[PDB]
Order: C-alpha cells, then structure tokens, then sequence
RNA sequence: UUUGGUGCCCAUGUCGCUGUGGAAACACCUGGUUCCAUUUCGAACCCAGCAGUUAAGCACAGUGGAGCCGAAUGUAGCUGCAGUGAGAAUAGGAAAGCACCAAGC
RNA sequence: CGGUCGCCUCCUAAAAGGUAACGGAGGCGUACAAAGGUACCUUCAGUACGGUUGGAAAUCGUAUGUAGAGUGUAAUGGUGUAAGGGUGCUUGACUGUGAGACAUACAGGUCGAACAGGUGAGAAAUCAGGUCAUAGUGAUCCGGUGGUCCAGUAUGGAAUGG
RNA sequence: UGGAGGUAAAGCUACUGAAUGUAUGAUGGCGCCACCUAGGCGUACUGAAUACAAUUAAACUCUGAAUGCCAUUUAUUUUA
C-alpha cells in the first residue's frame, strides 16, 4: 500500500510533533536523512525555521561506514558554540549507519 | 390521519409559528397552492379534513399534494387534575404552519374547478388562506 | 527451481508479447497466502494444533494463527478464540512451493480439468481452493480427526486481469 | 375530590462545573496560572502552555496570551503565549 | 461500599507505608513490587499486609 | 534559476485522467553472509552493491470530471426603520502558496 | 397516600460563566498488575469483485471509503498515524514539598510550573506524582491496629496518653 | 481594538431521528406453473439503494450574526 518513503516521511512526522511539542529549551535539532544510496544531515535551528549547517555525502565523499558526515558537523556546530543538540532520526532507525554517525557525533564535543 | 411512525422524544418544546414562513415559502409542484395569512397549529386531524375534501372534489382526473406535516406532538393534562407533579401525557399531533406556507396545491384538472378545490379545502383550516399560482 | 525458468524465458517473452519496452513492466508474482479457517474449534476440540503442525509440514514457513477480529453469538467465536492459521511465503519459497503443486499436487487432485475461466477478481490476483489436505505429498496418512482444505491465492504486480492471464499462461498453469 | 398523578422520574441533575475562559487576549499571565477549563480539548495547546491532566490549559511563563486558528477547516483554536521584548 | 483497598509494607524495616487497590477475586497472587521506603531510604521490595 | 531534502501552511494544497523526463540526485532493483528483524517473511525494518529501468513512486505540461472555494445585489434575523448584515442560491475562480539548506547552473 | 432527598453528563439555560420548578432524558456508589508508565511498530468499521469445509454473516488477499469503527461504562466533549491495536522493560498506581491560579459563604474541591532524595523506560532529548476528560463517595467524637530522633503526676520503669 | 462562543436565523444527497412527490426498482405479499426443489411470469401494494425537486427539530448541525462578555488602548471623571 504505502510508498516506502511517504511512510518514512510520515514516521519523520511523528518524530518532529514530538520534538517541536516537547523542546522547551531552545536547542537545534539534528535531522539525518537516510537514503539507499548514500546519507544527509541538516540541524534546522527551531524557534526561527531557519538551517544552521549541514553536511552529506556530496561533500566530495564516497557512497554511505562514512561516519565522517558526522566529524565535520561537529566540527562546525562547535564553531557556532552551541553543542547542545537533540538528534533526529528522520524516519529511520537508531541503528546501524544511523548509529556510527550519532556516536561521532557524540564524541566531538557535542551533548546529546 | 398523518403521523410519525415513531418519534425520539416523546413530549419537546412547543414551537412558536410567529415568523415569515422558513421554507414551503412558494408553491413548489402544482399550479395553485394555498398560503396561510395567520401562522397557527393545524393538527392531523384538520390535515385530514382538508385532504378528503379536497380529494372528494377533486374527481378523478387531478392530483393533489400535501406540502406540510405533523411532525411536532403536543401535550393535554387530563382533567381535573391539580397542576404540578408531572407532565401529561402526549395527545395529538400538529404540523406547525407559519404565516405564507403553500400547504396544499392540485394539478391537472380545470382553473375553476381547482379554486373551488382549493376554497373547500381552506374552510376546514383555521389559517386565513389565500390563493397562489405557479410563476414562470 | 521454477524460477529458473522464469528469469530465463519469461522477461523477454512476455516483453515482446506486449510492446512494452521495459523489462519490467512484465507481470511480477509478488506473494502467495495459504488459509484454512479451521472453525471446528469451537471451543477446544484439537486447539488447531493438528493444523499448524501439517501446514508447518507442507511449507517452510512456520504457520500463523489469526485471531478473531469480531464477536458472533451464532458460534462460539466472539472478540478472540484465534481460528484458522496463515501462511504468507515468498523469496525461493514462494516460486518453489507453486511449481510442488502444479507439478505434484493437482495431479493428485480428484479431478483436475479446468478452472480460472471466472476465478480472477478482475484486478490481477487468482484464487484455488482444495477441499482436502491429505491430497498433498508433505503428509502423512495420520492427520486431524477432519481432514480440510487450503485457500491458496496468486497476487501479482499488475492490475489488468489480462496480463494475470498472460503471465499465468507463460507459466503453464491448468486453465 | 382529588385526582391521581406522581412519578416525576426527572427532578434530577448535577452541579455545573465552571468551565469556560478565564484569560481572554492581552493578559500578562505569570507561570502556573490556567488560562482555559474544559472537558476534553476544546483549545489546543501551543507554544509556553501546558495541559494538565484534566485538559486544562495553563501557562508556563510570562507573556501576552493569544489565541489562533488552524486545523483542516480553519475550525480548531490553539492558545498560546509569548514572551516580552526580554 | 466494597472494600478492595490493600496495604503495602516494606520486608527490611516491616513499615506499612504504601496504599493500593486490588481486586482478589482475579488475581489471588500477593503482590510484590519494589517501591521507595523513607526509613530505608532507597527502593526496597514491599509485599502485601493484612 | 531546475533537481533533491525539510519546516511553515491546511484542500483555490486534494481525488483522478492524458502525455514528457530521469546526467547529478530520489526510488526501483540485486543478494541476505555478517549488525538487526517478522505475531511468519530480508514484504517491511536493517545491511552492502549499483548491471538494467522510466514501468510505478518523484517532478513537469495539459485536463473546469467529482470534491473544494465563492464576489456584488436582494432577503431573514438583529439594535437603538436607517446602519448592521448572514445562510441557501449564482455568476465565477481554482491544476497551490511562504521560506532555508546541498548540488550542477 | 404516592414520588424524591447525595454525586455525574446533555437539554431547558436566552451564542462568556451562572440560572428555578413534583421540567424533559439517563447513569454511579466503580473497573484494570494491565485498560498504569515508558520505547518501538502499526491505524478504521463497512461495502464490492475473488475463494473447500463455510451458511446473510467467521477467515484469507485485493481495492474502495474519509469516520458511520474504536475510546472499559451513562450522555456530552475530544481524539482517524491520535488519547486506538501489538510488542520489550518495568511499577512514578514515588517520598518530602509547593511559587502561581480556578471556582468558592464556611468546610471542602480542582490544576500546577519549579526544587531536593532515590528510581523506571530510552542512544538521548524527554516522559512518568495513575488511566482521554468529567461521577465512583461521608465531617466530628469514641475506640482499635502498625512505626516512633515525644511525655511518663518524687525517682527508675510500666499503665495511660501524644 | 483582538478574542472565546455555537444562540436568533438558515440548512438537511453535511450526518441523526421524522418525512412529500416523479423516475429507476431491489426486499418482499397476492396469484402462478413447473417441480417437489432450485426456481421463472406480470406485480392496482410496502417501499433497499440512487438521482431530481421540495420539508421539520429544545436534547440535529457543513454554516452562523447583532446585542451582551473579557482584556487592552486613548480622553474625561471618581477616591470609591
Ligand atoms: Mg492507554
Ligand atoms: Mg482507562
Ligand atoms: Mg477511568
Ligand atoms: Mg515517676
Ligand atoms: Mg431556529
Ligand atoms: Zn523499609
């Protein structure tokens, strides 16, 4: 019946009413989008809507083991001084790929 | 005699016709109708006389409908009875009729013969009824 | 194994039967179910386990028993008391448990002439029902004190009937 | 003489709850005050307002109060509160 | 009325400090959870009293 | 600017019908041996690989079929016969719109 | 004589809230160790075509539909990716408190941010001080039961009280 | 000036009950023949479901005011 992807965007739904009813601190949101091919990240900045960093696999990386989108987003929130974040697993699963990035990620300076 | 065939609740709120005839405004299927001028209550049983009258005049060419209906109930206390200590009893039946509601209107049979229908029929009613053609 | 025969003849078979020029606009078999409705458990006459055992024999799948999503005062199944069983099987099991019946089972039929004329839903899936389970080869003699049937079902990726009848036709099925 | 009648069956009913409105817009409201009362949620809840457990509507920081429109038809009401120039 | 209430008591100390309800003619099993105790000062198993 | 992601908006955003495209991407797909999983199953979840695909999803153009929206006038109610003004009905609109980010432009 | 005597929901109740009558309809004197809490996954009933036992109606797959399903129960309100169904783990169905409000004659009732102790679920944020909400209950006195960093009619205890 | 609301009114293929007609006619009942069961024939009638036109409602609502209310702005007044 679904699409396999309308249903994923549906679980994002879900995750983001959670997050956007719950956030009571102001602290950015770090969506990771996973797809077949490869892996994307974009922390949007809530209470403004607006996007602060991102990173992917297009930053001439190779195909999604590639934990490195998660040092370089490191790298630049720690440089924005905010390192204090909740994370975002799209609609996907704390597990596997999604996993080796939140663990870089965590062990970058981030609090999460 | 016109009746809901069963109603949810049995004794409601008495409804005043003071108003301008919401709906049943114009006569809607035959070529003349008969308007009230005076809102009122007119039960089944006076729905009843008016339709044999009118289906007794009315011989057997024409047709004849009947626009409003009894929905409402209404209530009587038996007698000699102090007030007080309930609600009586459901007795008859009543269609609300506000002033300008085409009631009853015929077809198919002579102009005359329907006016003279239509004025046997209004004598039976307590409305001050009056007569209207279709428009066009 | 019977799709060895389908990935080798029938892509472009039924490729170039309708112009179509997209390998994969062909008809692909999607999932097979088996159901029984074993309602003789009224109560507790076998508890359906003489079912989930034969239905375990004759597929790799393990049996799944469903419960009952109503309340009926005619029997004595209302809100639960799980009837029935089914089985949803795919991968090399659902190619190769279809061939073990159209080349062991339906010969072994009561009688086997034809069907499928009428038995499409008209919106690309089939139907076969049996009447009986002993017919089958994955048994033994010994069963339920009531031997019953399977419902089994083709459904496919294609919603015009008549390319079910294509697709079943380039596979040899009795019609 | 007298005549027969009793069995009313209906003198019955309960005790009103006031529920309803209590801060209406513009209202500078400080934290744990309860803004709206009511059986099930008549008003959602949205930003810097909380819901009690018997579907009250209560703030949770200074702020004017304000109330919205949205959901399918245009036809739901969220409440909300927001923060001064701080 | 109908009396269902029942009372929980800590095993170490025996205080009765706890308050539920339980229906008996269900389950007849007595219950044993583990709950916080302000002698004990920490979560302590508490079992039923009479 | 176009593609993909996503938040805000809640149908003038839909439901559907006819066609066009897929380098980069989005899915399909290929396998399930690994982490992980099905009331049972690599359907799904989750891995690791891109031979083939524009079929389907996704996007783009056209579609006034249903659904949706709906002006003015006039009317009903109102509140001290003038202002207030709906509902229903109608002409008619309508094939969404607002931002931020990554790419090649 | 009869009926009623507290509490809960709708209408009457006149678009805030309230608002009487021997006015119109109906319910309660609870239920659940999961129907609580948390993470994760999943989302109608019904109808039509198709299928052995199997029948109007069990179940099976398919579409269709925008809620007529479900929500422990009366009615109302709210809720279709939820507050509904399944699973894993537990017991926050915590202790000590309580700024600020609601509605109130008094008594009482209701909601609750935030703080300390020590926990559960979870990668984490977070959530959890009983359930989707609204009833489900009764003062004081007297006496009993369990604990005690209280007193003990001169003193030590005890009885008796707190 | 902003806002909660669901009344008056209106409306009912926008649900719940009630409910008028015309067209299509199912469920059936009157007969009716075969056949002893699976069934056919036209139905002066009851009307499933739908379309078209037209209706009613304190405990009906896809919709819906004015007054009144709450709070706030500005002017003036009162020390209650
Ligand atoms: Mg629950
Ligand atoms: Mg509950
Ligand atoms: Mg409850
Ligand atoms: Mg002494
Ligand atoms: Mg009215
Ligand atoms: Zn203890």
């Amino acid at each position: 019946m679904k699409t396999r992807t309308e249903q994923r965007r549906l679980r994002h739904k879900r995750i983001v009413k959670k997050i956007r009813a719950t956030n009571h601190d102001n602290r950015v949101v770090l969506m990771v989008i996973k797809s077949l091919n490869h892996i994307s990240v974009q922390a949007w900045d809530f209470s403004q809507n607006i996007v602060l960093a991102s990173s992917s696999s297009l930053a001439l990386k190779l195909k999604n083991n590639a934990k490195l989108v998660g040092q370089d987003i490191a790298d630049k929130l720690v440089k924005l001084k905010l390192t204090n974040v909740v994370f975002d697993t799209g609609g996907s699963k704390y597990h596997g790929r999604i996993a080796a990035l939140a663990e870089a990620a965590r062990e970058r300076g981030l609090n999460f | 005699m016109l009746q809901p065939k069963r109603t949810k609740y049995r004794k409601p709120h008495n409804v005043s016709y003071e108003g301008k005839a919401k709906g049943n405004s114009y006569v809607a299927f035959g070529e003349y109708g008969l308007v009230a001028t005076k809102g009122n209550w007119i039960d089944a049983r006076a729905i009843e006389s008016a339709r044999i009258a009118i289906s007794k005049c009315l011989g057997k060419t024409g047709k004849m409908w009947i626009r409003i209906f009894p929905h409402m109930s209404k209530t009587k206390k038996p007698l000699e009875v102090r007030m007080g200590s309930g609600k009586g009893n459901p007795e008859f039946w009543v269609a609300v009729v506000k002033q300008g509601t085409v009631m009853f209107e015929v077809a198919n049979i002579p102009e005359s013969q329907m006016i003279k229908a239509l004025t046997r029929a209004g004598h039976k009613l307590p409305v001050t009824w009056k007569i209207l053609k279709r428009e066009e | 194994n019977l799709k060895a025969h389908y990935q080798k003849t029938i892509a472009k078979e039924l490729q170039k039967s309708f112009a179509f020029s997209s390998i994969m606009q062909v008809p692909r078999l999607e999932k097979i179910v088996i159901n029984m409705g074993v309602g003789d458990a009224i109560r507790d006459s076998k508890f359906l386990e003489s079912a989930l055992n034969e239905l375990h024999l004759i597929s790799g799948q393990k049996p799944v028993a469903t419960k009952a999503k109503n309340a009926i005062s005619t029997y004595k199944l209302r809100a639960g008391q799980l009837i029935g069983c089914k089985v949803t099987l795919r991968g090399e099991r659902m190619w190769a448990f279809l061939e073990k019946l159209i080349y062991v089972a339906l010969p072994r039929v009561r009688d086997f002439r034809g069907l499928s004329l009428k038995s499409f839903d008209g919106r690309g899936n089939y139907t076969i029902g049996i009447k009986e389970q002993i017919i089958f080869p994955e048994i033994v003699y010994d069963d339920i004190k009531r031997i019953r049937g399977f419902d089994v079902t083709l459904v496919t990726s294609t919603n015009k009937d008549s390319e079910a009848l294509a697709l079943l036709r380039a596979l040899n099925l009795p019609l | 003489s007298k005549k027969g009648v009793g069995s009313t069956k209906n003198g019955r009913d309960s005790h009103a709850k006031r529920l309803g409105a209590k801060k209406a817009d513009g209202q500078m409201i400080r934290t744990g005050q309860i803004i709206y009362r009511q059986r099930g949620t008549r008003v959602y809840p949205g930003v810097n307002v909380g819901l009690g457990s018997d579907d009250t509507l209560f703030a949770l920081s200074d702020g004017l109060v304000k109330y919205q429109k949205f959901g399918p038809k245009q036809g739901k009401t969220r409440v909300s509160v927001v923060k001064h120039k701080l | 009325a109908v009396k269902r209430s029942t009372r929980l008591g800590c095993n170490d100390c025996r205080e009765i400090n706890y308050l539920t309800f339980k229906n008996v003619k269900k389950n007849p099993e007595k219950l044993a959870l583990n709950k916080f105790c302000s002698r004990c000062r920490k979560v302590v198993v508490h079992k039923e009293v009479k």
